[PDB]
């Protein structure tokens, strides 16, 4: 017997006993999430066990054929999936330590809450404590006072945890042929067998830097706008060329400007699009809701949502008699159960977050067919796309007036359109320098290019230069600041939400294409579109089977990750920002601090 | 008499697909009113004869086969399919002349715990005959090294039991499968 045709009849096997043990994985896990006890968090972990157990011994019976013995692309990278030893390179002891510092870290966080000086009873911890402070509050010291001791609490904790935790992920990845812990994650992105489509790990460093160079311009001037804004709402603490505190920024770290659009608002005096009372007042419930959603995606081609859908899901509260976690999440059990977790509240933006949830399902419905190991997103960044580019057509005027949600008597000015591509500049391209520099700080850190005694230094010197962000306070090695972030001390790769961005523009350009879109590319809605919707099930599909590049081909009709399509959304309002900044200083100087 | 198709369509127990079970039907007169004015079959394709005319009809004798598939393998329960149902459990010929019924049995072939007394085979030396029966249990070889009684590798068991439970999708909730086989004593 051929060596390919022995490790088909193998994933034969696999395909059929990982899909039943998967999915007593899955459910238990369901169980937990949806009423919350401690029989429940048990046997979430007993068949999470199980199904961690299964897949070791399928590791190491799959390693005995050999990969280079195989000629299908498909069975081949089925092997590699199984073949990847993980965190078992480690010994009994580095392995069971790696998951000791884990744990303590995801407890710390997740745990830790500060206290008032000037109010010792106050303590508080990050959500919803330290977060309404920094997302709501307007007093300078209010802010740098939460912001320093999230840093100084927590994070100096974090510190001697995470100087293990980056030596323990070293000495796996360099165990399994790889550079280091950045290289390991940058695998994700890798392909390496089909003639003009291959991707390498260093590949993705050229290509982030490479588009991340053509965002500068549209970032700079939304950098002087919000610096010149952020001095009226804090005179005398912001220099007009040098860069923003970190405190000010919306948020614990500034990964996120959207706080920021009541100080930086383009035009106050125009209405705001929020149907959250019409709804209300046309008596909806969270089925109209879903029932809406489904409409949508059957209008451009989609099927509908399965019966399991419509019997399984929790779409509302179950109140203090069960209680659950209300993280809007989609969930793809297999063996055609699909389910979608939220507490869903009849507002405006639990209508576009049901949207962009069941794009999810979307995508999970149509590689169903796929073998189990290829039923995935074409790379990390691809699902969360996919789920972004529903929520931007079920956004606009026009899709809401044609529900029944908006007035037809909305008058779409032209500075309506600048409040609502401000709104969004703030959150998505607001976001890019933050994403790239802190993978940029991990890459170099997992390299070996940043030593332990200038951590700290290496973070705020590339703070200032990448982002244009300037600490309150001046930090030395005890503390930990990019582990106070929930991705760095939770063990996530943070470089998804960068390509993703690049990508659901690239998609919503191409789609708005097949939609015969003539408009500004924000006033796109792909409603009642098939061949929109065709042109992206095409794509949906194909899982993991074939590579990224190929599968972003079928749609964008490109093999790379591109940043046009991203500039041509907000180019009414980069324009707009030019004349806006024309009396303003346009970048920053990396010397200036407020406690120089 | 007539002819006992509630014995078969109204049986309690259904029998897996590999060891799928056959019914010989002889001198009795057929009513197939009840089978084909009812909604309660969520497949019904005949092939070769039509749903209709076989009323005004005589055959010789009616051969009633009957077990369980999921719902996604209920295509394969035709002429000229190549899955592994049909390839491994139950194969029709080309010249088929007769009616596929199914139905979902979600309520009482699946159960929450995981019903695994459903099974079908999955690895088998080459395909099945039309309407070849396969109930072995010998180790399937599908390396080299001989398995000596004992699976190990490239030894797997070749049968592998369904995992019903309610709470699948349609795709994969149990469906009891009602084959009758027309072969030329029953008439309208
Ligand atoms: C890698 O291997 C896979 C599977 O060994 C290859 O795909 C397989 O291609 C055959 C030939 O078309 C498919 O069989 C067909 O099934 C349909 C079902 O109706 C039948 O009508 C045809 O007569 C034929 O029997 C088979 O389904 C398909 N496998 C899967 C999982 O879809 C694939 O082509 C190989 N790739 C390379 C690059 O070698
Ligand atoms: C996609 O095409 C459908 C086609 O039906 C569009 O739905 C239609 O939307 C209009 C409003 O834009 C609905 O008109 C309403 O009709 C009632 C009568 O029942 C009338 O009293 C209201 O004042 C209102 O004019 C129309 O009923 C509705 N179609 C159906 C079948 O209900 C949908 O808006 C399109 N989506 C787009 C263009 O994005
Ligand atoms: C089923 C349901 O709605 N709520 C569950 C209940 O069934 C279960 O017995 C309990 C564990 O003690 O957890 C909760
Ligand atoms: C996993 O570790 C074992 C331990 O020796 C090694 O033999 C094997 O090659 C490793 N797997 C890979 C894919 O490198
Ligand atoms: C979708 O479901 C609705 C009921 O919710 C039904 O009326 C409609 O025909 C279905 N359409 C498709 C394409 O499944
Ligand atoms: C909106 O358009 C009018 C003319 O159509 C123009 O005078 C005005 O400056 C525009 N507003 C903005 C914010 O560009
Ligand atoms: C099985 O019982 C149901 C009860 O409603 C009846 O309608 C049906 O005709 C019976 N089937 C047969 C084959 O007699
Ligand atoms: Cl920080
Ligand atoms: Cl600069
Ligand atoms: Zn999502």
């Amino acid at each position: 017997s051929t060596i390919e045709e022995q490790a088909k009849t193998f994933l034969d096997k696999f395909n059929h006993e990982a899909e039943d043990l998967f999915y007593q994985s899955s459910l238990a896990s369901w169980n937990y999430n949806t009423n919350i006890t401690e029989e429940n968090v048990q046997n979430m972990n007993n068949a999470g066990d199980k199904w961690s157990a299964f897949l070791k011994e399928q590791s190491t019976l799959a390693q005995m054929y050999p990969l280079q013995e195989i000629q299908n692309l498909t069975v081949k990278l089925q092997l590699q999936a199984l073949q990847q030893n993980g965190s078992s390179v480690l010994s009994e002891d580095k392995s069971k330590r790696l998951n000791t510092i884990l744990n303590t870290m995801s407890t710390i966080y997740s745990t830790g809450k500060v206290c008032n000086p000037d109010n010792p009873q106050e303590c508080l911890l990050l959500e919803p404590g330290l977060n309404e402070i920094m997302a709501n509050s307007l007093d300078y010291n209010e802010r740098l006072w939460a912001w320093e001791s999230w840093r100084s609490e927590v994070g100096k904790q974090l510190r001697p945890l995470y100087e293990e935790y980056v030596v323990l992920k070293n000495e796996m990845a360099r165990a399994n042929h790889y550079e280091d812990y950045g290289d390991y994650w940058r695998g994700d992105y890798e392909v390496n067998g089909v003639d003009g489509y291959d991707y390498s790990r260093g590949q993705l460093i050229e290509d982030v830097e490479h588009t991340f160079e053509e965002i500068k311009p549209l970032y700079e001037h939304l950098h002087a706008y919000v610096r010149a804004k952020l001095m009226n709402a804090y005179p005398s603490y912001i220099s007009p060329i040098g860069c923003l505190p970190a405190h000010l920024l919306g948020d614990m770290w500034g990964r996120f400007w959207t706080n920021l659009y009541s100080l930086t608002v383009p035009f106050g005096q125009k209405p705001n699009i929020d149907v959250t009372d019409a709804m209300v007042d046309q008596a909806w419930d969270a089925q109209r809701i879903f029932k809406e959603a489904e409409k949508f995606f059957v209008s451009v081609g989609l099927p509908n949502m399965t019966q399991g859908f419509w019997e399984n899901s929790m779409l509302t509260d179950p109140g203090n008699v069960q209680k659950a976690v209300c993280h809007p999440t989609a969930w793809d059990l297999g063996k055609g159960d699909f389910r979608i977790l939220m507490c869903t509240k009849v507002t405006m933006d639990d209508f576009l977050t049901a949207h962009h949830e069941m794009g999810h399902i979307q995508y999970d419905m149509a590689y169903a067919a796929q073998p189990f190991l290829l039923r995935n997103g074409a790379n990390e960044g691809f699902h969360e796309a996919v789920g972004e580019i529903m929520s931007l057509s079920a956004a606009t005027p026009k899709h809401l007036k044609s529900i029944g949600l908006l007035s037809p008597d909305f008058q779409e000015d032209n500075e309506t359109e600048i409040n609502f591509l401000l709104k969004q500049a703030l959150t998505i391209v607001g976001t890019l320098p933050f994403t790239y520099m802190l993978e940029k700080w991990r890459w170099m850190v997992f390299k070996g290019e940043i030593p332990k005694d200038q951590w700290m230094k290496k973070w705020w010197e590339m703070k200032r230069e990448i982002v244009g962000v300037v600490e309150p306070v001046p930090h030395d090695e005890t503390y930990c600041d990019p582990a106070s972030l929930f991705h760095v001390s939770n063990d996530y790769s943070f470089i998804r939400y960068y390509t993703r961005t690049l990508y659901q523009f690239q998609f919503q350009e191409a789609l708005c294409q097949a939609a015969k879109h003539e408009g500004p590319l924000h006033k796109c809605d792909i409603s009642n579109s098939t061949e929109a919707g065709q042109k992206l099930f095409n794509m949906l599909r194909l899982g993991k089977s074939e590579p990224w590049t190929l599968a972003l081909e079928n749609v964008v009709g490109a093999k790379n990750m591109n940043v046009r399509p991203l500039l041509n959304y907000f180019e009414p309002l980069f324009t707009w920002l030019k004349d806006q900044n024309k009396n303003s200083f346009v970048g920053w100087s990396t010397d200036w601090s407020p406690y120089a | 008499n007539l002819c006992p198709f509630g014995e078969v369509f109204n049986a309690t127990k259904f029998p897996s697909v590999y060891a799928w079970e056959r019914k010989k039907i002889s001198n009795c007169v057929a009513d197939y009113s009840v089978l084909y004015n009812s909604t309660f079959f969520s497949t019904f394709k005949c092939y070769g004869v039509s749903a209709t005319k076989l009323n005004d009809l005589c055959f010789s004798n009616v051969y009633a086969d009957s077990f369980v598939v999921k719902g996604d393998d209920v295509r394969q329960i035709a002429p000229g399919q190549t899955g592994v149902i049909a390839d491994y459990n139950y194969k029709l010929p080309d010249d088929f002349m007769g009616c596929v019924l199914a139905w979902n049995t979600r309520n009482i072939d699946a159960t929450s715990t995981g019903n695994y007394n459903y099974k079908y085979r999955l690895f088998r030396k080459s395909n099945l005959k039309p309407f070849e029966r396969d109930i072995s249990t010998e180790i399937y070889q599908a390396g080299s090294t001989p398995c000596n009684g004992v699976a190990g590798f490239n030894c797997y068991f070749p049968l592998r039991s369904y995992s019903f439970r309610p709470t699948y999708g349609v795709g994969h909730q149990p469906y009891r499968v009602v084959v009758l086989s027309f072969e030329l004593t029953v008439c309208g």
